[PDB]
């Protein structure tokens, strides 16, 4: 029993980066990785496991998903998800959300109470909001690092 | 983009991925994310996968679900389906970026041709490892 | 849906697919047809796929692709590859349709696990094959 | 070994429910298009332009349920998705949830062929069309009285 995870690929430059920086990334990575493993030591299933550890680093502002979502063209967030259960082959996603604080715990929404597999934008959020979760205002996603970013790739 | 791969003490495979995107994306442009089999897909009888990079060359590819045919149909183990996938066939169509993968046998591959993956992984009741850089 | 694959004098494949999607469905909800892989695939080493069903379990199938990677990885033929595929793997997850492909090598098939499939096939400088109902 | 093949889609299509002049309605629409086809294959039209132009004229051919003659979602709205792939490049465009373009397919392929993108989604897929030049139309144009009837029946 395992788990991994990721907080994205790219360019993550070390001439660029201190020591103390690296290690903000290094402590949000150990912590999540380390609920993932408590919780299938405790024998969680690898749904809930993977679906909180994805929680856990939509919620963590360093890592581009949920909270810290990099701003698009028109300085907004749209954001998305996918899960899939390995045991029955249902998955569930959601594309172009605004309004979902989690889209993964949306996108596990659609899986178990909907034959859809992907919802996208309105409608996506009018599914979620007619199960009663909670809407958000897209500004609750927005840090000034990736603010930073966008300004620097314009 | 964000993600997770396990296998539980029951031998069940899950996966999953969020993102915001490319930073300066178009708005209702879609990244392999959503897309089950790009960005993210499971199956006991394989491979549970959760993919990061340019969005594009993953559906192209699609990425998650290469690494599962590959291992199931092509008999080559997770790491070596992940070297074709992520060192050979993204780069071969100018695709950047890495994935996660747990097999069935709960072995872990975290392969990525980036400078980059901010990653972990982790043995229930063993110690994790992290890693950022190559 | 509807859709079309073809091979070329150049040895190129291509495959589409296009779609109103189910009677009454809700709005905002994407089938298998826009999904690369699931609706629609091809690729000059393998197979054009365009498919036609039950939409979800073509998309946690990813049929199309499905084809194109039992025949690339696995060795299938083109028959034995929409064998596996539209009449045992799409039945075991309640999936009901089919799909049309072309291999490489010119071969065609239009398989369908339901009581009828709009088709149609013919070769280059051949007279063509219309269907509806099973052959 | 040049080739062709199109559908129509999968169902319960039922032959104690149809008459002969119905099916030969099909099977006229099916020769028509798998005969365009097989005759641009034969002039040595490339097989994208050839499973662009037959999807088109299935999108067209208000038997089939895409474009015109697209079923009625839950709202009596039309909401239509294409696909388009190159084998040669491994290149493909999509379009999902568009009410505002005649032939899903064409939006598609303009994705593929006027873009670095995949797949775009519905308004945003459509202002890119509309400022490639893609005509903008109303969804009502995808309507027939028999998909309509098909909605009461379900309902
Ligand atoms: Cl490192
Ligand atoms: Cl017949
Ligand atoms: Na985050
Ligand atoms: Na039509």
């Amino acid at each position: 029993a395992v788990i991994a995870i990721h907080g994205g690929a790219g360019a993550i430059s070390r001439a660029q980066m201190s020591l103390q920086q690296e290690l903000r990334y290094i402590e949000a990575l150990s912590a999540i990785v380390e609920t993932g493993q408590k919780m299938l030591e405790a024998g969680e299933s690898a749904l809930d496991v993977v679906t909180e550890a994805v929680r856990l680093l939509e919620e963590c502002p360093l890592f581009n998903a949920g909270i810290g979502a990099v701003f698009t063209r028109d300085e907004t967030h749209e954001l998305d998800a996918c899960v899939m259960d390995g045991n029955t082959l249902k998955a569930g996603a959601v594309a172009g959300v605004s309004h979902l604080r989690n889209p993964v715990l949306a996108a596990r929404l659609v899986m178990e109470q909907s034959p859809h597999v992907m919802m996208i934008g309105e409608g996506a959020e009018n599914f979620a909001f007619a199960r009663g979760m909670e809407r958000v205002s897209p500004e609750i996603f927005s840090t000034s690092l990736r603010y930073e970013q966008l300004l620097a790739a314009r | 983009t964000v993600g997770a791969v396990a296998l539980d003490l029951d031998g069940n495979l899950a996966a999953a991925t969020s993102t915001g995107g490319m930073t300066n994306k178009l708005p209702y442009q879609v990244g392999p994310t959503p897309l089950v089999g790009a960005g993210c897909y499971a199956n006991n009888a394989s491979v549970a996968v959760s993919c990061t990079g340019t969005g594009e060359v993953f559906i192209r590819a699609l990425a998650a679900y290469d690494i599962a045919a590959l291992m199931d149909y092509g008999g080559l183990s997770l790491a070596e389906a992940c070297e074709r996938v992520v060192m050979e066939k993204l780069p071969a169509l100018g695709g950047s970026g890495g994935l996660i993968a747990i097999d069935h046998e709960g072995n872990v591959a975290l392969p990525f041709n980036t400078e980059g993956m901010y990653r972990a992984w982790g043995y229930a009741g063993d110690t994790p490892t992290t890693g950022i850089y190559r």
